[PDB]
DNA sequence: GGAAGCGAAAGTGTCGCAACCCGAGAGAGGAACGATCTCGGGTTGCGACACTTTCGCAACCTAATACGTTCA
RNA sequence: UAGUCGGGUGAUUAGCCAGACUCUAACUUAUUGAACGUA
């Protein structure tokens, strides 16, 4: 066997979610390279990544130890408080290369007080598990790169447990990476300095991925190692970095050394396999950053699967709308499964995914002058397509507002025109 | 602590005695048995339990007979569950229930 | 003897939180040069958990038999 | 007092007679295997 068929795809399929968490019934399919969630600001969303990453911790933990025990669900928490069943089950189904097209997987907890202990069915998945731990052991195999990023990666910033591999898996899933570990990581392989290709490909990875920054070293100076980076051409240390910047870059740079840890034997190693979870992608970032986030994310890593929660139409424009997945505004009224929107996404205004998707308008209803130049519109049509005196004063409001170039006096002149040309047309025919 | 978690969930796990601690050091089985018999009623006079250990780094385990209270504790269970029913106090207040008031 | 999953028992590691130090700094209050009071970085201690590990509960029964009881 | 043994009535219950009490019952496993029956 070519190491068992591993060195094929590897990611999950399928997500059902049982009397967990308000969800009642709730099945979730989910894309092979990009799947992202809608709707909520992060309550159900925060649910079902916290699921997924509870599912992808029993593979960390069957990989890591052999019979390891994966994080369990709660029975205080993690079962919905009103449910005849008085279980909860987080199903999901994964699809690992031409053999083994369905790993299924259960974890499941019943209330305390309950005949039948309902309990999880990890067997496959553990299974599978200890395939790579075995296959691994036996040879060297690059291995999945799962991991979480809540908000809580918003945080301010020994050899035995950051030069290791494996150390890869500690702290991947629970959210916020370990951006201090990575830190100490670099420094080490700089002090090192395969090291150095490890370093070259991190270099590349933030400074590609991060527009801010363009380069990344380490000044030696003796009794203080000093981490610095070139933002906007400024050689800063990361405590200088914005809010946005250094969070996307311990993103970014702890998610490109667990890849390096993981995946050795890559040429390159941000090509490995994995199921990284992301919720708000556009945490801390700015309109241009959010129309290349996906882009940048994609491009560093070519075959690794993304699920990311956002909220943000520029976001969207990159994304096929087959990724999408909305919640429903009424939730309440639990519903079995998440729709694309109708309306297509990717190259789209973001304007009109604004406006569709996410049902907000272009131009907001709290400031009166938001709505003059539609109700100019109104008001030409009512009067047979001709100025009188209130739309007149329409007008001259929006001119002295918008000011002359305005594209909502420009768009008001052409409306005028095309009234006028009318009534023209209407008196020759 | 036995019949407390198969009351809690059928198939639970309750305390268990010191690979350590537990076993006489001047003892030459080497493991120790905590044997008891309850009693609920004429239908159950006897409900057998055996608590037992062995000690640290000898190579002879030694099996617990919990089975009788995981029955009886799948009675109480299961008929709660069924219709509420009162269920049996189990409480131990040794020395450490002396502590500073520090301020599911 | 013991699968599958789960949890007890035990041991080791993490990591806030506190304690404390050691420069700075504006400027007593009256005599110059500035006591005290603070603002910070930064180091170490220190115990409450958090994670790692092992043990141990007990499913299952190609090879039987098939009048009714009792009893290992 | 309590538990216990188990003579009849009534129908695994209830209930009337006896009785005795080493600190001190808790009724078991079928097709093997004895023992009972039966054929």
């Amino acid at each position: 066997t070519c190491r068992d068929y591993i060195q094929n795809a590897f990611y999950l399929r399928r997500l059902t979610l049982k009397d967990f968490r308000r969800f009642s019934l709730l099945e979730i399919k989910f894309e092979e390279d990009l799947t992202v969630i809608i709707g909520n600001n992060g309550k159900g969303k925060t649910s079902i990544l916290y699921a997924i990453a509870k599912t992808l911790s029993w593979f960390v933990a069957n990989i890591l130890k052999e019979g390891g025990s994966g994080q369990r669900l709660s029975e205080l928490t993690d079962i919905k408080n009103d449910a005849e069943n008085r279980y909860a089950d987080v199903s999901s189904t994964f699809f690992f290369g031409k053999g083994l097209k369905s790993v299924p997987i259960r974890l499941s907890r019943s209330a305390l007080g309950t005949a039948e202990r309902r309990d999880s069915e990890v067997k496959p998945a553990r299974d599978l598990a200890d395939i790579w731990r075995v296959i691994n052991e036996a040879k060297t195999i690059n291995l999945p790169t799962f991991a979480l990023y809540n908000v809580e990666r918003s945080q301010p910033f020994n050899a035995g447990r950051r030069e290791e591999r494996f150390d890869a898996y500690s702290q991947a899933l629970g959210g916020a990476g370990r951006f201090d570990h990575f830190v100490e990581w670099y420094i080490y392989l700089h002090k090192r300095t395969t090291e150095s290709v490890q370093k070259s490909i991190v270099e590349k990875s933030i400074c590609s991925v991060v527009p801010s920054i363009s380069k990344i070293w380490v000044e030696m100076t003796t009794g203080s190692d000093l981490v610095k980076v070139t933002n906007d051409g400024h050689d800063v240390t990361i405590d200088q970095l914005s809010d946005g910047q250094r969070v996307f870059l311990s993103l970014v740079a702890d998610l490109a050394r667990r890849m390096v840890m993981l995946n050795p034997l890559l040429e390159n190693p941000l090509e490995g396999r994995g199921i990284v979870l992301i919720d708000e992608i556009e945490l801390h970032l700015h309109p241009k950053w959010q129309q290349e986030v996906i882009l940048n994310l994609r491009s560093v890593f070519p075959n690794i699967q993304f699920i990311i929660t956002t909220h943000s139409p520029i976001v969207l424009s990159t994304i096929e709308k087959r990724c999408i997945r909305e919640f429903d505004p009424n939730d309440d009224g639990n519903q079995s499964f998440l729709d694309s929107p109708d309306m297509q996404t990717k190259g789209s205004e973001n304007a009109q995914i604004l406006e569709q998707v996410m049902n907000v308008h272009p131009t907001p209803p709290g400031i009166a002058e938001s709505h003059w130049l539609g109700d100019f519109e109104l008001l030409l049509l009512d009067n047979s397509g001709e100025l009188d005196n209130q739309s007149q004063e329409l007008y001259d409001k929006i001119k002295t507002h918008f000011g002359i170039d305005s594209a909502e006096l420009k768009k008001a002149d052409s409306l005028i025109r095309i009234n006028k040309m009318k009534n023209k047309i209407n008196k020759i025919r | 602590s036995w019949f407390v978690a198969n009351i809690l969930k059928e198939g639970g796990s309750g305390q268990r005695l010191s690979e350590l601690t537990d076993i006489k050091n001047d003892a030459e089985n080497r493991y120790a048995d905590v044997s008891s018999t309850f009693f609920f009623g004429k239908g159950l006079k006897s409900v057998p339990i055996r608590l037992s250990r062995s000690a640290l780094g000898t190579a002879e385990r030694r099996d617990s007979e919990v089975k009788p209270a995981r029955d009886l504790a799948d009675i109480w269970r299961v008929i709660n569950e069924a219709k509420t029913i009162n269920l049996p106090t189990f409480a131990l207040y040794n020395v450490e229930r002396s502590q500073p008031f520090n301020r599911g």
